[PDB]
RNA sequence: GAUAGCCCCGUAGAUUCGUUCCUAUGGUUCGAUCCUUCCCAGUAAAACGCGGCGUGUUCGAAUUCUGAUCGCUUUUACGCG
RNA sequence: UCCAUGGAUCUCCGAUCGGGAAACCGUAUCCAAGCUCCGUGGCUAGUCUGCGCUCUUUGGACUUUGAAAACUUAGCGAACUGAAACAUCUAAGUAGCUAAAGGAAGGGAAAUCAACCGAGACCCCGUUAGUAGCGGCGAGCGAGAGCGGAUUUGGGAUUUUA
């Protein structure tokens, strides 16, 4: 998978680096404790989204971000910064359903990285949060 | 906005003088 | 002058007249910045710190929330003093090593 | 000024109150006496994990 | 050896001199964004004293630089006006 | 001889390792890996087989300090003199002193002007004018915006989003 994603670019082909790094995505390689780091620096967090929005939620799905409430706070703050809302409603859900930072008290801390305006338009996500999501 | 929001966008000078360039294609 | 060491919160001595009540004549003189040496308390190194602060920039300590949240701020602000400069640093660095 | 009390004491509201004091009678006192805390957030949120 | 275009040295100039048309490329590309750093404020005013304003400072001084004190300003209705 | 290039040596103070009465007096470490050098152990002497030193040099990291005329921007800040004497005022934010900075520095793209019309960062040069304003309303101090030239520049944070 290396090599062919080097053959994608590493000679710097955009939509091939694009399309193979969905297939590493597909590859879902472990996310466990380091892998996860891994992964991110395979998805990254925020930025162009597009193809990497994919692995965004693959990467909250492998097991989760969970692997820190403050962690979580980056991933939230890359989903909100792709300004990829549903996929950002969508990954919150997920977290939720998957043991997120325990809503009876993710709640207000969500309300405190907002008064932190961070991540100012995830305000809308936030009423999601507080509505359905 | 919800409040009081950003100013008007634009530096009101950056706004006249692009309306300035503006109309002077009339 | 003594700010080159002291927190003094850019507070400045100002050089300028005295004007007398009637006749009008002007004397020159200044006009010092309170000026009250304390021993704050340092949530960081939890020990009291001793350093001759204003009295403005003790209001200032105050709103902000001690000596501590407050060191956290500006240091092209703080760029007044070095040693306030370092000051911020190394309480940052240690908060660095508490998270 | 106001601050939030790690314990409660006389002639003051219940432990996990807030409450207004004067600035002296919490910056010499109170405050290296580790009786209480200035409400930034940062050390409101340690109070309910305290409790 | 006296006042020189043609006595002399240079001088004009012509020239020689070192003065643009040009680098790929592996090493692997933290694989060209598979990264993101701290914002409502002791802040604007205010009173007094000062002063910079080419306008003695609020007997009339308008804005104003600063010392001590004190200190303001705002998202929410049948999912929508 | 001589020119150009490039190489050799290159005493001292200023001075910056320490002292200093300027031009003189005193003086590296740590660690690797280099042959030589100097004993040490081997007793098994087997490249006879091996350890641990040194002076040194390489090659690093420890080991460490820079100055100017005017200009600029600030901190201070005066009297003589003027008023026909003089205390408010002028002299003058000048003289001078100190600090910092670069070859310029600053200043800079509107919480700005103007007046219901308009303008459009910054400076610098004419002009408005010694006008208006200030002032024991005395002596003197004395413009802004606007018009004419020099300049010619805005840029970024905004992000319209997949």
């Amino acid at each position: 998978a290396a090599a062919a994603a080097a053959a994608a670019a590493a000679a710097a082909a955009a939509a091939a680096a694009a399309a193979a790094a969905a297939a590493a995505a597909a590859a879902a390689a472990a996310a466990a404790a380091a892998a996860a780091a891994a992964a991110a620096a395979a998805a990254a967090a925020a930025a162009a989204a597009a193809a990497a929005a994919a692995a965004a939620a693959a990467a909250a799905a492998a097991a989760a971000a969970a692997a820190a409430a403050a962690a979580a706070a980056a991933a939230a703050a890359a989903a909100a910064a792709a300004a990829a809302a549903a996929a950002a409603a969508a990954a919150a859900a997920a977290a939720a359903a998957a043991a997120a930072a325990a809503a009876a008290a993710a709640a207000a801390a969500a309300a405190a990285a907002a008064a932190a305006a961070a991540a100012a338009a995830a305000a809308a996500a936030a009423a999601a949060a507080a509505a359905a999501a | 906005e919800m409040g009081a929001w950003k100013p008007l966008g634009i530096s009101a000078r950056r706004r006249a003088m692009l309306r300035k360039e503006v109309l002077t294609n009339g | 002058g003594r700010a080159k060491r002291g927190l003094y919160a850019g507070r400045h001595i100002q050089y300028g007249n005295r004007v007398s009540e009637d006749g009008g004549n002007k004397s020159r003189r200044c006009w010092k910045p309170n000026v009250q040496e304390k021993r704050l308390f340092s949530y960081i190194f939890d020990s009291h710190i001793k350093v001759k602060v204003t009295t403005h920039a003790l209001r200032c300590i105050d709103k902000a929330g001690g000596i501590d949240e407050y060191l956290l701020k500006t240091p092209y602000q703080k760029m007044d003093t070095e040693m306030g400069l370092y000051w911020k640093t190394k309480v940052e660095a240690r908060y660095a090593e508490l998270g | 000024l106001e601050v939030i009390l790690t314990t409660g004491i006389e002639k003051l509201g219940k432990a996990g109150e807030t409450v207004k004091v004067a600035p002296g009678y919490f910056r010499n006192h109170l405050m290296p006496k580790l009786l209480a805390v200035p409400n930034i957030d940062k050390y409101a949120y340690l109070i309910r994990e305290q409790r």
